[PDB]
């Protein structure tokens, strides 16, 4: 009698339940049909629930029961390669998922006193982040900026480039229509990225529910990795879907609400998933694997996605995401229809990690960029009066306009450590002065397809080593002078 | 058994049965002695349900008595509907005797899974100068277009009906969603007038009808569309299908409209707290699989001219081409009035178009771009101190602007000048010739309301 | 005695006790089987209690039985809680065994009265040079510092936290109020590093805790400074305490947070309607009395970059001082990084910090600004107006600027651990002297990395 009880209401997706005198919070409830639910209301005389199936074949007085348990997923290294929903149930049609653990979706995060500080890089690909915004592993960072400007570009060159990293990699997708999920699914597979990545997918057409579930779901599978001694970086493509999704259920639910009509719960909705990233011990993964694993630590890195209106960074939600996460990659529109391509902003992009996630030798190049930049910065007003400037001024634009014309990137062509650390070093002794505004980016192709083509030995001890030496800076040189002359562009 | 009526405020009706006998969520029920029919939407327990009214409730009364069907809201589909036009019931209303057909699809249905998905990879010309430039669409895809009142969506509309639908070789389906009646029979009687009238059929619910006809409109005309795409002839393939939807905002609208009767909380600026998930319910069954493709063009309404509202901005992810028209365009006299640095499509990519096409795309945006930075400095201050390659680009930009109108086929009764036809060809001659400096002689008024480049030239000499 | 839960909805859980036995408010009651905490916020009648919960939720159920302790949230203060972590109930999380003391206070209590507020205004020394004459701090009073968007805070945290040890031990107090976990570890390790960790009691509220702990962590940090401060030793007189705390403006949040929760009407912005008196009561524990003092160092963040909203315009009444942070000048390489201009503080009375003080940081500032103005004229023509004028003050305020580097003693990498905490006397004798023009002549590239004028000057004979 106390796990028993009738259905009362039916409307929306949400089912009230009268009885259930033994039921818990977030507890899984199974009904007639093979359908299940989850409380998330229990009140003083019955339970509201949310179906985590298709609510349209439920009716009054039919039965459910509680089964003491809680939502789980199946974990392991059986899902890469592979699409599932919500609740790891396969999609792609390639047969049932042998996974040999399950793990509960809500978890806590691990203390302070079992942390490590975050010292390793992490690549993007991208010159004007890597060198400007690094990112390190264990960290956590956000990808902001208005629609159609390029954020799941820049995250899906992120997982493209990991090739030959060796760490895995998380796609959640909440709220997308499957075409552009099977268009991205396609592109991952053409570039042999999919054979350590993992697709979680909860479509427009899905329920609320599976929507609101998917991001925690998706990081129980990426903490699978790093409670064992390995890395992994998992990617939210957009959090303000989620938070709708939330919003939506709880004004079903009659909760009061707030600010633009959400609830009261949204910052600790993305507070208490977002502190899950980190890096671990090598105590704690030692303790966790009972000896197993001896000399290794893990750690998990965040991407998540937010989507501004009209560049309003004032609003209720993005406001906390900024607040909780530690840098910020801003997108402009602007930047984005003058040409400029990626659209960051470096103006008011940050990276509190700093050097600590860098190489050797791009933390020893980034300095010129920088202060390079920050000068061209400095004079923006009298970019319309060149006429009425002093000649340092204008060779000081001159500089900085030949930087920005060099941050400049295709899609789909990510670059090693040894390309971008080449193309800095000519940029920063004055070797890309003698040539126009134009042709820069022709210039740039050119001399690294060249050190590519006859300099293999030098590129491969950069890309596997990070050095940074006389002799190193006296290779490149000399590389780069034999380019200047005897070639075109 | 039958229950009897206990309450009515406006659109929504609650029905009261017995224990045994409730209907699911979403049957149709019949009020006897009426021609009043009633789609419930949710259980309240203790035998009651809440519906809504498929027509005016004028006359009705608390105390009568309604039967119920046992089954969703059944309409007629095959070839028998080509010709034709019916309402949201599947009724003819064309004075024209009855449907001739006895299949029958329920209009409500999940959405295709994740397996059955195709990728489009055919590209699809329409004529006209800025579309093809700038936001080339793509066979089997889906397109927006989206605009204040009185900018031109129907207009366009009916331009790329006439330059697409005409040389078609398949079928269509046209759904009339809360517009005007006089525009609906100025369009049959067009098709009439030619021989096209049987290969396509018309769905129409409009501006005058209770909510309950607006809300479910939509989906008897894509039920039609989906059984058309999804049928197989004996030693005959599929045939393609082309959808035309009239202002799918009014389908939200109506949404809004019965939210608070049926016991919500609102959300935003006084929407329904559900408008995300029943709008990519209806939208995500719009698409084309791997038995069959469709071609769909919707028209958006933006209300107060306002971009930033939750509905265009919610429906802004669900395509893969979006038009954007401006006022401030159309105010100037300048038609189309499409705004070419809000315009996007997903086939704008070097390995789709090729190198050319897309260099000229990112040239002529890149010059808009930098006009309208400009402007600012431009106007409150005078011209002479502007450096000379900045007075080239205002030029430059004042041409490119000028030469994006194009006098169209439908709207002659507006002007009374001839419509023109562009391959797209002459159109990426005229834009690099003009990037290039070819004509920096010629006076910026040749280039209003012309076809190709030789039509300037030719208005420049009779100047 | 007991009662039983009725109704759990989120973090707010409802128990119901017997008429006669009700708990009062703020009562902390355990549940009976789990480890969980709830502290009572209300009476609603017919012995119904409404409560929150300590902790996570997940795992109850309606019928669970709960006993009260009749008594509100006690944690352990003394000697025993230096070098160690706790939570917001007093537990240690550091894995070093049970904290051993038998001394319990209540965290809530009632501010000192108004005959107890200490009879006299007095300032602080801290050590470095610019936040000792630009920004002097008060003893006892409270420090906004603002500014910074991704430099070295919690360094500067730790290096005030050795110069007021070196000045004065003062048992200083840290309570992270939502603070980021691997940032809390990293002030943890490196205040072990350097040996400071034997005076300094830490508390950590993580951000993905409920906000109950968001807010009750400040409560049990200001208690154990409490407790510090009235401890007398054989003069009889108190210590002088320092507390940290991570942000206001989290606690703010936290605060709304748990306001709109519980059901209350929101305020002009959103807030809740109690914001200054929740803020009031918690500021007016952190005070000077007769016996001993507290002083307050907190981040301030302020929203969207507008001083117009509450959130900064209620704790602006409560700051004693502001301090700002540039990071340009931390890419330029003056470590501390601390902009004159921004940066101000209300306690440069000339009749407290003295006359000549207020003169010579008037002075000072009055250069810089001509030093600032004097780059734009620079840019636009150069130095051919400027001659035998402007000259003097880019020379006097490059000296000026590059006075205000300081190395610090907790940082090892670019220094080995200098003293350099020269008194008030020492700076302003210096500023004085440079000044009137006897180190004008002095190159102003050996003002760089110095703590006095007798070091500056033995550069200067060096090079
Ligand atoms: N570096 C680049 N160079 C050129 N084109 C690019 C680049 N990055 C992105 N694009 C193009 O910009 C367009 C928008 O990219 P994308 O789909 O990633 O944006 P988004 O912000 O995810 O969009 P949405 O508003 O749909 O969420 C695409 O056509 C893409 O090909
Ligand atoms: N190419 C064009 N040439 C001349 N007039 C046009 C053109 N396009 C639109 N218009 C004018 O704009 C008005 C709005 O057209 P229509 O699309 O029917 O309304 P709405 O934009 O509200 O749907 C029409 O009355 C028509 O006169
Ligand atoms: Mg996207
Ligand atoms: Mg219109």
């Amino acid at each position: 009698a106390k796990n028993e009880g009738t259905i009362v209401m039916v409307s929306d997706g949400i089912v009230r339940i009268h009885g259930l005198a033994d039921a818990m919070y977030g507890e899984m409830i199974e009904f007639d049909g093979g359908l299940f639910g989850m409380a998330l209301n229990l009140e003083q005389d019955s339970v509201g629930a949310v179906v985590l199936g298709n609510y349209l074949s439920l009716q009054e007085g039919q039965k459910a029961r509680c089964t003491g348990r809680v939502l789980e997923v199946p974990v392991g290294p059986e899902l890469l390669g592979r699409v599932v929903d919500a609740l790891g149930n396969p999609i792609d049609g390639k047969g049932p998922i042998d996974a040999k653990l399950t793990d509960a979706v809500e978890k806590v995060a691990p203390g302070v006193i079992w942390r490590q500080s975050v010292d390793q890089p992490v690549q993007t690909g991208y010159k004007s982040v890597d060198t400007m915004i690094p990112v390190g592993r264990g960290q956590r960072e956000l990808i902001i900026g208005d629609r159609q400007t390029g954020k799941t570009a820049m995250a899906i060159d992120a997982i493209i480039a990991q090739k030959n990293s060796g760490i895995k990699c998380v796609y959640v997708a909440i709220g997308q229509k499957q075409s552009t999920i099977a268009n991205v699914v396609r592109k991952l597979e053409e570039t042999g990225a999919m054979a350590y990545t993992t697709v979680v997918a909860a479509a427009a057409a899905d329920p609320a529910a599976m929507q609101y579930l998917a991001p925690y779901s998706g990081c129980t599978m990426g903490e699978y990795f790093r409670d064992r001694g390995e890395d992994a970086l998992i990617i939210y493509d957009d959090l303000s879907k989620q938070a709708v999704a939330y919003r939506q259920i709880s004004l079903l639910l009659r909760r009061p609400p707030g600010r633009e009509a959400y609830p009261g719960d949204v910052f600790y909705l993305h507070s208490r998933l977002l502190e899950r990233a980190s890096r671990v011990s090598a105590e704690y993964v030692e303790k966790f694997t009972n000896g197993a694993v001896t000399g290794k630590t893990g750690s998990l890195t965040a991407l998540p996605i937010i989507e501004t209106q009209a560049g309003d960074v004032s609003a209720f939600v993005p406001t906390n995401v900024i607040s909780i996460t530690d840098g910020q990659i801003f997108l402009e529109t602007s930047l984005f229809n003058a040409g400029i391509r990626p659209a960051v902003n470096a103006g008011i992009s940050v990276s509190r990690v700093g050097g600590s996630a860098q190489t050797k030798i791009i933390k020893k190049l980034s300095g010129g960029i920088r202060t390079a930049l920050a000068q061209y910065r400095e004079l923006a007003a009298f970019a319309q009066f060149a006429s009425d400037l002093d000649e340092a001024t204008r060779k000081q634009l001159e500089h900085g306009q030949r930087v920005t014309e060099l941050m400049k990137q295709k899609q789909y062509a990510p670059y090693s450590i040894a390309d971008q650390a080449v193309s800095v070093y000519a940029s920063n002794e004055g070797y890309m002065a003698d040539v126009e505004v134009k042709k820069i980016v022709d210039f740039d192709a050119a001399l690294i397809a060249y050190f590519r083509s006859e300099y293999a030995p030098l590129m491969k001890q950069i890309d596997e080593t990070g050095d940074y030496n006389k002799d190193i800076e006296a290779a490149i040189k000399a590389g780069i002078e034999s380019f200047k002359a005897t070639q075109t562009y | 058994s039958s229950g009897r009526i206990i309450q009515i405020i406006g659109a929504v009706i609650d029905v009261e049965f017995e224990r045994t006998s409730v209907p699911k969520i979403y049957d149709a029920l019949q009020v006897d002695g009426t021609e009043t029919t009633l789609e419930v939407q949710q259980q309240l327990g203790d035998g009651v349900v809440r519906t809504i009214a498929m027509g005016s409730t004028e006359g009705l009364k608390r105390g009568l008595t309604v039967t119920s069907t046992n089954a969703p809201i059944s309409v007629p589909v095959g070839t028998a509907t080509l010709g034709r036009i019916m309402d949201v019931l599947g009724r003819p209303i064309d004075e024209a005797g009855p449907v001739a057909t006895e299949e029958r699809l329920p209009i409500h249905r999940q959405a295709p899974s994740y397996a059955e998905q195709a990728a489009s990879t055919d590209l699809l010309e329409t004529g006209i100068k800025v579309i093809d430039l700038l936001c080339p669409f793509a066979k089997g895809g889906k397109v927006g277009l989206f605009g204040g009142a009185g900018v031109g969506k129907t207009v366009n509309m009916m331009e790329l009906i006439n330059n697409i639908a005409k040389a078609h070789s398949g079928l269509s389906v046209f759904a009339g969603v809360g517009e005007r009646t006089r525009e609906g029979n100025d369009f049959y009687h067009e098709m009439k007038d030619s021989n096209v009238l049987d290969k396509v059929a018309m769905v129409y619910g409009q501006m005058n009808e209770p909510p309950g006809n607006r809300l479910r409109v939509a989906l008897t005309g894509l039920t039609m569309a989906e059984y058309f795409r999804d049928e197989k002839d004996e030693n005959g393939k599929g045939r393609d299908v082309l959808l035309f939807v009239d202002n799918i905002y009014r389908y939200t609208l109506a949404g809004t409209e019965v939210s608070a009767l049926l016991g919500r909380m609102p959300s935003a600026v006084g929407y329904q707290p559900t408008l995300a998930e029943e709008m990519g319910v209806l939208q995500e069954r719009i698409t084309s699989t791997k038995s069959g493709s469709i071609t769909s063009i919707q028209a958006v309404y933006v209300p107060a001219d306002d971009l930033t509202d939750p509905s265009p901005a919610t429906t802004f992810a669900h395509l893969d081409a979006t038009v954007v028209l401006s006022r401030d365009i159309a105010s100037s006299g300048i038609y189309p009035a499409i705004d070419p640095l809000d315009s996007t499509s997903r086939q704008l990519d070097p390995l789709v178009v090729g190198q050319e096409h897309y260099e000229i795309a990112r040239a002529v945006q890149n010059v808009l771009q930098r006009y309208k930075e400009l402007k600012d400095i431009i106007a409150i201050l005078g011209m002479d101190e502007l450096a000379e390659e900045d007075k080239l680009v205002v030029y430059r930009a004042r041409k490119i602007q000028r030469f994006f109108s194009q006098p169209f086929h439908v709207a002659e009764v507006f002007t009374g000048a001839p419509g023109k036809l562009v391959p797209l060809k002459e159109t990426i001659r005229g834009f690099k010739g003009l990037l290039a400096g070819e004509y920096d002689h010629i006076p910026e008024q040749a280039f209003y309301m012309v076809g190709g480049i030789d039509e300037v030239i030719a208005k420049a000499e009779k100047l």
